[PDB]
């Protein structure tokens, strides 16, 4: 009998999101909390059933966690402010085949504050579409994102994820290339 | 600034609550946090004592923190299809450029798509097991509940020989085998 761990961090800024709840089993996200629809959002469709409970202590918590934000300005410029550059890895959810659908993965970690904002490019020009991006809380009070790409690989490809730690604060490149890829 | 109100919950397989915790942070620094044993939020510091006494007022969040009972009736609904949770990998065997190497051909075995990230991966050359090296190898996250890794093979091609990547998972029950062949 193995011991799980739940985490539930509710956490808030001084920028945006100002506020945000998320919630993982072990390393793995469960859901985020949409705080405009004020709902809870499953990571994946198979949660989406448990996303809608009620007994949730969450508004107390949120409360308490934006109360500290703007009343302990006390703090301002008298202690060093917490900060830790993004990294991003850029890879492929599949192994590389040409020409065979796939997706980009762009793991940002090491963020903090929270507060970025991941776009890709196909050879120096923004792509055409998008996919999500969702940021989550680990374990030591740090944070994490991931942002996906669906696409179809071909030769002549260079991607590249172009993670800003908003607002300005620093940005960070990733590149990818199709490199050994797989016969069809 | 950054503050925290992070609540974590330790569950067994079996949905049993075995510890619970409630701690406040501010500034990526852990403050204060609730102590079963005297009831109360406990500095862990100035700030760390005004935040535990403003806190320790509140009755509401002292009868709350029924930490454990919540734990359970909260994960309830989930925790066993969690816990029961499994996807088996996907593997291929390929060539790829060496490196670190004097051989002149390197294998790459692929096994991505499995969940939990726990797998083990062997080689055998025309059915005999290979080379020390881990086994037991760590894995990415791909963000959505599956994992990937990679275990590299070098070697000197000869044209009779047949390689072999055993990659175990909990999420297949047979282990699975991917033969590779020069050419």
């Amino acid at each position: 009998l193995q011991n799980h761990t739940f985490l539930h961090t509710v956490y808030c800024q001084d920028g945006s999101p100002s506020v945000g709840l998320s919630e993982a089993y072990d390393e793995d996200q469960l859901f985020f909390f949409d705080f405009s629809q004020n709902t809870r959002v499953p990571r994946l469709p198979e949660f989406a059933d448990w996303a809608q409970e009620q007994g949730d202590a969450i508004l107390f918590d949120k409360e308490f966690c934006e109360w500290m934000i703007q009343q302990i300005p006390k703090l301002d410029g008298k202690i060093p402010v917490s900060r830790g550059f993004p990294i991003a890895e850029v890879f492929t959810l599949k192994p590389l085949e040409f020409g065979k659908p796939n997706t980009l993965v762009c793991f940002v970690s090491n963020l903090f504050p929270p507060m970025l904002t991941v776009n890709w490019h196909d050879h120096s020009v923004p792509v055409e579409g998008f996919g999500p991006t969702f940021v989550s809380a680990v374990d030591g009070l740090s944070f994490q994102a991931f942002s996906y790409l669906n696409f179809t690989p071909e030769p002549s490809d260079i991607f590249s994820c172009i993670v800003t730690h908003e607002p300005d604060r620093y940005t960070a490149i990733a590149y990818w290339v199709p490199r050994n890829a797989l016969p069809s | 600034f950054v503050a925290h109100v992070e609540s974590t919950c330790l569950l067994d397989d079996a949905g049993t609550p075995k510890d619970f915790t409630y701690c406040i942070s501010f500034n990526k620094d852990l403050l204060t946090c609730w102590d079963p044993e005297e009831n109360k939020m406990a500095p862990c510091n100035s700030l760390a004592n005004v935040l535990s006494q403003h806190l320790n007022q509140k009755d509401t969040l002292m009868q709350r923190l029924n930490g454990l009972q919540n734990c359970a009736t909260h994960t309830q609904p989930f925790w066993g299809s969690l816990t029961n949770r499994t996807r088996p990998p996907s593997v291929q065997v390929a060539k790829t450029t060496p490196f670190n190497t004097r051989e002149p051909v390197m294998l790459a075995c692929y096994v991505w798509g499995f969940y939990p990230a726990e797998v083990t991966i062997t080689w055998r050359k025309n059915g005999k097991l290979v080379m020390h090296s881990s086994a037991h190898k760590t894995a990415q996250p791909n963000g959505d509940w599956t994992y990937q890794t990679l275990s590299h093979l070098a070697l000197t091609p000869s044209y009779g020989d047949t390689y072999t990547c055993v990659v175990e998972h909990i999420g297949a029950p047979e282990p699975i085998l991917r033969d590779w062949t020069p050419g």
